[PDB]
RNA sequence: GCGCAAGACGGACCAGAGCGAAAGCAUUUGCCAAGAAUGUUUUCAUUAAUCAAGAACGAAAGUCGGAGGUUCGAAGACGAUCAGAUACCGUCGUAGUUCCGACCAUAAACGAUGCCGACCGGCGAUGCGGCGGCGUUAUUCCCAUGACCCGCCGGGCAGCUUCCGGGAAACCAAAGUCUUUGGGUUCCGGGGGGAGUAUGGUUGCAAAGCUGAAACUUAAAGGAAUUUGGCGAAGGGCACCACC
């Protein structure tokens, strides 16, 4: 690896439709706090609302479709 | 057996019959 | 294994004085030891640079080729090697329901430099036009191409390298092409797509020195 | 890496070629000439199984490694030369070009002109495969 | 029976056209029969444009575009779901599919 | 990244556009020869239409003799896949693919629709040639030419629509003017299989091409369309006798 990445935390804003082969995960718009205009879309499973935050180990991947 | 491969098999049989006829003159 | 970039010096590449911006960037080469002289690695090198990085109030869809010839000290004096166009406009000007005219010439300047100019021309659709075809006859295309060849032949035979590459910075050749082909059929996008050289004469130090001011 | 330059007056410009295919990504960095390179890191050097060579994560790791090595050397700005497989095979770039470019953008470098250098031919050479193509 | 008014292609007085190759496959298909798709794309996709403009030295830098032309064999086109089968009454619709964004 | 050498090909422009009897034809320019349509108050006066015998051209593959062989690639050599896999897939690779000279005359050579000629509705368009007209442009005046716009005529590739009409229907402005049955003319089919097979003739270096039966066996083989049907077909929903 030769590098350590700090743990980045970010707040979701809007929940899209549920994706996955078995439909086990949701798709949300994940928005950071280092810049107020930096909002990405990632994949998260479990019950997700609008307002809770997420813990992001790897903060530069976008979302994914059914494949 | 479709028509083209039947034609190819018939051609091979015709070649064998022609060869045995010309060698059995 | 020893670090290979301990023997690398950042040189300076210099545009000729006929351009506005002189400093292009920086390159590097291994030091001299035996069979590898440091000046040889900068002998043949082609720089694909942009036009808006070369000039100030000019467009950004044209590119130029600059070749180094000799180094004096820590400076790489460059020379004209060719003119190209960006691929984005090259596949953005082409559209359906229109035709193309292309001409290529083997013209030589008034000095010992021989060029090869390529040109492309497209179709203008009129403002009050309802027809979507916008095609043309074949003899009109031949006449437009003939106008292109005589314009490109006429305008560079009386001039040298400095004057033709000074004319290459605007589109005056393309403007004269699209103004000559007005009574035949209208053209809306005329540009010089490519410039190539075939004949290279004996190198002269004084001509390159006077090319840099 | 060293010289009489200053880090505040100007910036060092290089040219990076991104070969993206559907099998591997080549995150290459050359000088302004393009003749002599700085470091060449490929997407297969990071992952172990080749199925992850076409993954965007391998291209991000290779781009981050070559970008940290280049900004350790002292090159700050890059000119993009994106290139697909080209020829008669495929005109569409690979899946790792976007991830490699984003990893170069997020590493702290600077980005100049962007252009595509995919070798499109003038209908030259017969393609790989028969008249009926690949059957699957 | 006769499925279409034409023969699934666009030759009326020619008899022969030059062949082209598929993109997903290597199938030799005639030019006027293949389902062309001239897609217009750019370098970055939706959200990397902000990061590119933040890292771009030139202010108000216009982004380039990628122009390729895609030729498909009809089996590889239907398997890629770019064209779908239609009903017998609604087959005779030569209008293009509507674009919105 | 800079150059060299060889062979092949002509992308985007390229369309239900053009030419050609058909097979077919796409880098710029030069030369030779031919042709449709348009224009004509020119020329001859029935020279016309279809066609046994015969004649020209005829994709790719195949054969003989050369030069050349970049890529692709029958046969072959392997690696996986699989119960078997000398198949789909992947890597090499001989003939062949390219050019010349001599052959054969075969295609779903298909618009699966012979050629000539008369009649029989409408509409928007396209390519060519000719005719007429408000306007804009080749910078401001005039005329002719090109470029737009508005219409007409003739030939053609097509398209939309119609309860002309036809058909078993799919459909066709011809596949209409057909029992209210006759415009001229060439070729060609009498249930299916045997069979495009055997012999004979002819042609070809060869492979094969043309001509082409019979005994015997069979009550069906087929064309169009309708309704649940099944799709390892597509588009939307549902179920803890399904899954997460
Ligand atoms: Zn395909």
């Amino acid at each position: 690896t030769s590098r350590v990445q700090p743990i980045k935390l970010a707040r979701v804003t809007k929940v899209l439709g549920r994706t996955g082969s078995q439909g086990q995960c949701t798709q949300v718009r994940v928005e950071f706090m280092d810049d107020t205009s930096r909002s990405i879309i990632r994949n998260v499973k479990g019950p997700v609302r609008e307002g809770d935050v997420l813990t992001l180990l790897e903060s530069e991947r976008e979302a994914r479709r059914l494949r | 057996m479709r028509a083209k491969w039947r034609k190819k098999r018939m051609r091979r049989l015709k070649r064998k019959r022609r060869k045995m006829r010309q060698r059995s003159k | 294994v020893v670090d290979p970039f301990s023997k690398k010096d950042w040189y300076d590449v210099k545009a000729p004085a006929m351009f506005n911006i002189r400093n292009i960037g920086k390159t590097l080469v291994t030091r001299t030891q035996g069979t590898k002289i440091a000046s040889d690695g900068l002998k043949g090198r082609v720089f694909e640079v942009s036009l808006a990085d070369l000039q100030n109030d000019e467009v950004a869809f044209r590119k130029f080729k600059l070749i180094t010839e000799d180094v004096q000290g820590k400076n790489c004096l460059t020379n004209f090697h060719g003119m190209d166009l960006t691929r984005d406009k090259m596949c953005s000007m082409v559209k359906k329901w229109q035709t193309m005219i292309e001409a290529h010439v083997d013209v030589k300047t008034t000095d010992g430099y021989l060029l090869r100019l390529f040109c492309v021309g497209f179709t203008k659709k009129r403002n009050n036009q309802i027809r979507k075809t916008s095609y043309a006859q074949h003899q009109q295309v031949r006449q437009i191409r003939k106008k292109m060849m005589e314009i490109m032949t006429r305008e560079v035979q009386t001039n040298d390298l400095k004057e033709v590459v000074n004319k290459l910075i605007p589109d005056s050749i393309g403007k004269d092409i699209e103004k000559a082909c007005q009574s035949i059929y209208p053209l809306h996008d005329v540009f010089v797509r490519k410039v190539k050289m075939l004949k290279k004469p004996k190198f002269e130090l004084g001509k390159l020195m006077e090319l840099h001011g | 890496s060293l010289g009489p330059q200053v880090a505040e007056g100007e910036n060092v410009f290089g040219v990076c070629h991104i070969f993206a295919s559907f099998n591997d990504t080549f995150v290459h960095v050359t000088d302004l000439s393009g003749k002599e390179t700085i470091c060449r890191v490929t997407g297969g050097m990071k992952v172990k199984a080749d199925r992850d060579e076409s993954s965007p994560y391998a291209a991000m790791l290779a781009a981050q490694d070559v970008a940290q090595r280049c900004k350790e050397l002292g090159i700050t700005a890059l000119h993009i030369k994106l290139r697909a497989t080209g020829g008669n095979r495929t005109k569409t770039p690979g899946p790792g070009a976007q991830s490699a470019l984003r990893a170069l953008a997020r590493s702290g470098m600077k980005i100049g002109r962007i252009e595509d250098v995919t070798p499109i031919p003038s209908d030259s050479t017969r393609r790989k495969g028969g008249r009926r193509g690949r059957r699957l | 029976t006769k499925k279409r008014r034409n023969n699934g292609r666009a030759k009326k007085g020619r008899g022969h056209v030059q062949p082209i190759r598929c993109t997903n496959c290597a199938c030799c298909v005639p030019k006027d029969k293949a389902i062309k798709k001239f897609v217009i794309r750019n370098i970055v996709e939706a959200a990397a444009v902000r990061d590119i403009s933040e890292v771009s030295v030139f202010d108000a830098y216009v982004l380039p575009k990628l122009y390729v032309k895609l030729h498909y064999c009809v089996s590889c086109a239907i398997h890629s779901k770019v064209v779908r089968n239609r009903s017998r009454e609604a087959r005779k619709d030569r209008t293009p599919p509507p674009r919105f964004r």
